[PDB]
RNA sequence: GUACUCUGGGGAUAACAGGCUGAUACCGCCCAAGAGUUCAUAUCGACGGCGGUGUUUGGCACCUCGAUGUCGGCUCAUCUCAUCCUGGGGCUGAAGCAGGUCCCAAGGGUAUGGCUGUUCGCCAUUUAAAGAGGUACGCGAGCUGGGUUUAGAACGUCGUGAGACAGUUCGGUCCCUAUCUACCGUGGGCGCUGGAAAUUUGAGAGGAUCUGCUCCUAGUACGAGAGGACCAGAGUGGACGAACCUCUGGUGUACCGGUUGUGACGCCAGUCGCAUCGCCGGGUAGCUAUGUUCGGAAGGGAUAACCGCUGAAAGCAUCUAAGCGGGAAGCCUACCUCAAGAUAAGAUUUCCCUAGGACUUUAUGUCCUCUAAAGAGCCGUUCGAGACUAGGACGUUGAUAGGUUGGAUGUGGAAGCAUAGUGAUAUGUGAAGCUGACCAAUACUAAUUGCUCGUGAGGCUUGACU
RNA sequence: UAAGUUCCGACCUGCACGAAUGGCAUAAUGAUGGCGGCGCUGUCUCCAGCAGAGGCUCAGUGAAAUCGAAAUCGCUGUGAA
RNA sequence: CAGGUCGAGUAGACCAAGGCGCUUGAGAGAACUCUGCUGAAGGAACUAGGCAAAAUGGUACCGUAACUUCGGGAGAAGGUA
RNA sequence: GAACCCACUGUCGUUGAAAAGCCAGGGGAUGACUUGUGGAUAGGGGUGAAAGGCUAAUCAAGCCUGGUGAUAGCUGGUUCU
RNA sequence: GUGAGGGGAGUGAAAUAGAUCCUGAAACCGCAUGCAUACAAGCAGUGGGAGCACCUUCGUGGUGUGACUGCGUACCUUUUG
């Protein structure tokens, strides 16, 4: 099964009208004060005022 | 739970030894027969010189099944074989002895004789 | 006690309080209440306990016996009022909970050794 | 009619004196509280609105808080309406309660619930379609639909054709059940038979309409 | 449907799954802090915590059960000499699972598994 | 001669399906010799005549030969009525039970096997009944491939032969990941006269609609007897459908045990890996039928054929022309589910927002500063909810998930150590040990500090009260 | 066989058998053609549960045949029908 | 060329010496498709046709019909430990 | 009955892992057996335990280059006002 | 990233002549501005026609858009069509 007519650019863009991306949830940490992904350990090993690597 | 092509033992001395069910009576597209239901059977093995012969088409009533019967209190009773008793054209019992135990589902005006001649009713 | 507290409370009100202790492999006599018309009588069922389920009010046990050449098994609901009396006659000695292997043995092979105190 | 909102607690059995075993379902009832009464003059029909259960303040919104505070009853976990008549409306006021004593043993009722969800299901389970042969050369078509239409006439599929799709999770009413026990101390209804839904679901009990 | 069912699959056979979780538990007991994927980390609790619970009573039968489950003598010795007395007074919750972003190779979500009183 | 075949062309021209036609076919009507003890018309009806339908056999050659690719079976259907069953009637050569014929009626229902590739047919045994047709002689981008119709081989027959068939027999490759329309499910956007959380009315749509047997009336009415009811009640079944898991069972590769081979853990003991979960016996939750429960009950309204009341035209008669009735499983309601995108966008309860400047395009006008409410969402712990979504519960003012403690259940007599035995093994400690998904408690672990969206009283005209 | 257009035995008005294009038989042999039994079974009544691989979601790479152009609904009729 | 434990064996299960984990992964655990395991009662009713599945299966001993070209048929069939 | 040589049935695969395969079963397996190296037979010819089979994925007359721009009462196409 | 690629500085008449570097068309693919578009059925145009935005010689002007409305089944070939 294949198309009988080539699809127009208009209909192609209409189909793609649902492809937009979305933003993550970011938050400024307390103890250190940089941005991190919410509910995740910061890239330097801190989470809720505890250190993972001394 | 007896259906077409099921083989059954014969629980009386009418002469037949093994019968095969060929029809479940009593409704369109009816699937199964349980204790107390009428079936059509063909005779597959019989005692020599009997009143019944091989190749006869007859009526029968189911007396024991392996699938079992339910009771009002939630219990179930199961037997080791499937057995039947032969009837005439008027659907009355036509035997002079019964072999093995029987149930209460035959407490019906149609079926006093089997109970009366049976040794044990459990 | 795998159910909700309300269900347990409603079930506990109907329990029997006089059942004997028995295990698979014993031989028992059960008195069954039979109501023919309004004649009341008791019918005796004697056999070997081959399976037992302990589930509170939903407890059950299966009894197998040979009657005039045909084997027959009945599953009794323990707490039903139709079960009038249970008597243990002889305590068996087995190695497992369910004795379904007895269905394929007859007579000489189906004997159970007696447990000796 | 006027009924009750309860919760399904589970299935069990009741033994009678003769020895008969009756399968039953247990319905836990927290006494319903009347929040609003609707009339012909204001709304154009007659109904009683009730609430039951509990809900925490952080989860009750301000609008619902005011709505409950006007009636003078605590916030519940759900709100429901019962269509009534003038005769049934006698003796009912905002702030009163309805209990299990509304029913009697031996009464015939209808029970409404939300059936279990089976998800995406095919023809065999959804519509009792028959499978094709497992052998004798069949290639890859055992549980498939089969044919779905005729031909150039009409050259389409009719509306309402039975196909695969979502099954379950629907409102279902079971009619003609019988009340077996009305336990007032425990606030429990015990009714014969099975009712829709899973344990913990919300169910509605009303007097039977097949009167 | 999978109503009320427990357990994971993770695209492995049952023996492979069981062996992999035994390996993870051994590594966790050795190093006290490991990094893995989030589903593996969340399932690792149901396997590792009962071992610590069992190691609270030092008996020959308990040691043999621990060996039957771990197949590692050093792990058994550590469990019955260090970790058990450490958690004698703690009612569960010996592990800690923390989300740690995603992995470069396949964008898989990751997590850290750490013992509660590591240092 | 070519079925071992090949190239150029044709729907200028055949086989399939469509189309036109209706001789043929099927169905209906008109006349009525006669048959029916008399009596054409209860039921048949010669000789002749007039139509309808578009099922059969055909006629034509308009479409397709730069391809519309199948005789039956399977699966899934939808419509007609010229009705097979069930429902309502008129007449009868209708005593009753039954039957014959015609009228109304399309709501539901409407066999399993033996033989053959069969459609069909014959046969066996059922049923209330096993209807007649249309849909590309419905359905092969949904399945098959037994028949026919390629290439091999043989028989009968024909031909000198290559070969052939009002014939027979054995064997013989069935491709396609679905763009559009349609259909089954499930979301995103915007709209609905400021915004928000809930509860709702019902224009309308869909589902369902079947029926046997026994008892009672009553061995009564009827009948010479043999037989044997209408109307009106009760009970219990078949098939179909839905929900559910208390009971009976199945499954239950994260639960318990027995056992074979081999390898390892230093060795004994004790265990683990591999052999289809190695094999074997059980089995908790969940799912499930063969298990359990429930449904098609009753009642209103208008009618079909048919039966009337009163009544003239037509001094009588007459259901009709004025007027007034009864009447069916059929129509509208009634029962269940969905339903305001019903753009006509409906209703009710409650909640939120009332600050200052400048400018011209004097307008629900545009730019500053100040304000972010009721709520919604992102995120997290998750679910008897689920493809992704959506929906439900909870986020420290906490039992949402895991763990821990207790219980329950299943399997069944752990390890170690003692006794008795030469030993295999048996007994005691002890119904012990171990026990996924279940019930109940319990902050030990994880649901952090947060962020985004949503605003600042909601134009005009007319009317009624204020 | 309850029921047999196939099978087996016989009958012989052989449409149109017949003796080295061999006739009638024949023990053994055949992934050879037809018919009937025992055992066995999910072939079936009528399907249910479970395990692995896909399907589905996310990150990376990235085809195909086809295609005059498309703002590409139903019905009844019409019309190269 | 080719070892060990069983074994008639270079068959087979698990191992030695020696080689490897096969150049996309991570989740989820719907319909439907492929490959497997189990299954109540019935047991070919399926179908062109028992197609496919299920079933039998070792060693030693006992016992074994018609028919026959006297070799066979024959591991006939069946039974025991 | 393994190796080895074949190719009877079924599922899958059919824009395949593969321009003829995989998996589960199947046949022969001291012989008219299987196989390596090197040779012989050349197109109206060869070879064939015979199917019009094979003769480099091509066979009722191989492939390549020439005659050659073969012929086509046939189909298509044929460009500004 | 001591990469690729770019931004400045500099050379040159010219670097949008910067190395696959003269000119740089079309298919095809982006970003920005103006207007229209989420109650309405089809070869997508054509004859009317309100409103809006910018320009303006201030119009009976120009440029862009086209709510609503009458009519309207592509092109070629071959054909009785």
């Amino acid at each position: 099964a294949v198309q009988q007519n080539r699809k127009s650019r208009s209909r192609r863009d209409m189909r793609r009208s649902h492809d937009a991306l979305t933003e993550n949830a970011l938050t400024v940490d307390q103890a250190t004060g940089e941005t991190h992904r919410r509910h995740h350990v910061t890239k330097d090993g801190f989470y809720r005022g505890r250190q993972l690597f001394a | 739970m007896i259906q077409t092509e099921t083989m059954l033992d014969v629980a009386d001395n009418s002469g037949a030894r093994r019968v095969q069910c060929i029809k479940v009576l009593g409704g369109s597209h009816r699937r199964y027969a349980s204790v107390g239901d009428i079936i059509k059977v063909t005779v597959k093995e019989a005692i020599p010189r009997a009143r019944v012969k091989k190749g006869d088409v007859m009526n029968a009533v189911v007396v024991r099944t392996k699938f079992g019967i339910r009771r009002p209190d939630g219990s179930v009773i199961r037997f080791d074989d499937n057995a039947a008793v032969i009837l005439n054209n008027n659907k009355a019992p036509i035997a002079t002895r019964i072999f093995g135990p029987v149930t209460r589902e035959l407490r019906t005006e149609q079926f006093m004789k089997i109970i009366s001649l049976a040794p044990e009713v459990l | 006690s795998g159910k909700h507290p309300l269900v347990q409370a409603i079930e506990n009100s109907q329990l029997k309080t006089d059942l004997p202790e028995f295990a698979p492999g014993d031989t028992v006599v059960v008195q069954v209440k039979v109501k023919e018309g309004d004649r009341e009588r008791l019918q005796a069922f004697e056999g070997v306990v081959i399976a037992k389920k302990n589930r509170g009010l939903n407890s059950a046990f299966t009894v197998r016996k040979i009657s005039s050449g045909v084997g027959v098994e009945r599953v009794f609901q323990t707490h039903s009022p139709v079960v009038a009396k249970i008597e243990v006659k002889r305590r068996g000695d087995v190695r497992r909970a369910k004795l379904y292997y007895l269905r394929d043995l007859s007579g000489k092979a189906a004997r159970i050794r007696e447990k000796l105190p | 009619a006027i009924g009750l909102v309860g919760r399904k607690c589970g299935m069990t059995r009741i033994f009678t004196d003769a020895g008969v075993s009756v399968p039953v379902t247990v319905i836990e009832v927290d006494p319903n509280r009347i929040t609003q009464i609707k009339t012909l003059e204001t709304d154009g029909y007659q109904a009683v609105q009730v609430t039951t259960g509990e809900r925490r303040e952080s989860r009750v919104t301000n609008a619902q808080k005011g709505h409950f505070a006007k009636a003078g009853v605590a916030a519940g976990r759900l709100v429901k309406e019962f269509r009534v008549t003038e005769a049934e409306l006698e003796g009912r006021e905002v702030g009163g309660t309805i209990g299990v004593d509304l029913f009697t043993v031996g009464q015939i009722v209808d029970v409404t619930g939300q059936s279990k969800g089976k998800g995406f299901q095919g023809g065999v389970k959804r519509w009792n379609f028959r499978t094709q042969d497992a052998t004798h050369g069949n290639s890859v078509s055992h549980r498939v639909l089969g044919s779905t239409g005729q031909n150039q006439t009409p050259g389409r599929v009719f509306k309402g054709k039975k196909m695969a799709g979502h099954l379950g999770d629907e409102r279902v009413t079971v009619q003609g059940l019988e009340i077996v026990s009305v336990d007032t101390e425990r606030s429990v209804l015990v009714v014969k038979g099975a009712i829709p839904g899973a344990t913990g679901g919300d169910v509605i009990v009303r007097p039977t309409i097949k009167a | 449907m999978r109503h009320r069912n427990s357990g994971v699959k993770l695209g492995r056979t049952s023996s492979h799954r069981k062996a992999m979780f035994e390996n993870l538990a051994n590594s966790l007991f050795e190093h006290e802090l490991i990094k893995t994927t989030l589903p593996k980390a969340k399932e690792l609790r149901r396997v590792a915590e009962p071992l610590i619970t069992l190691a609270k009573n030092d008996t020959v039968a308990n040691r043999r059960l621990a060996f039957a489950r771990t197949r590692n003598a050093a792990t058994v010795g550590k469990l019955f000499t260090v970790l058990g007395p450490r958690y004698k007074e703690r009612n569960g919750g010996y592990l800690r699972v923390l989300k740690a972003g995603f992995r470069a190779g396949d964008a898989a979500p990751m997590a850290y598994v750490e013992l509660v009183d590591r240092e």
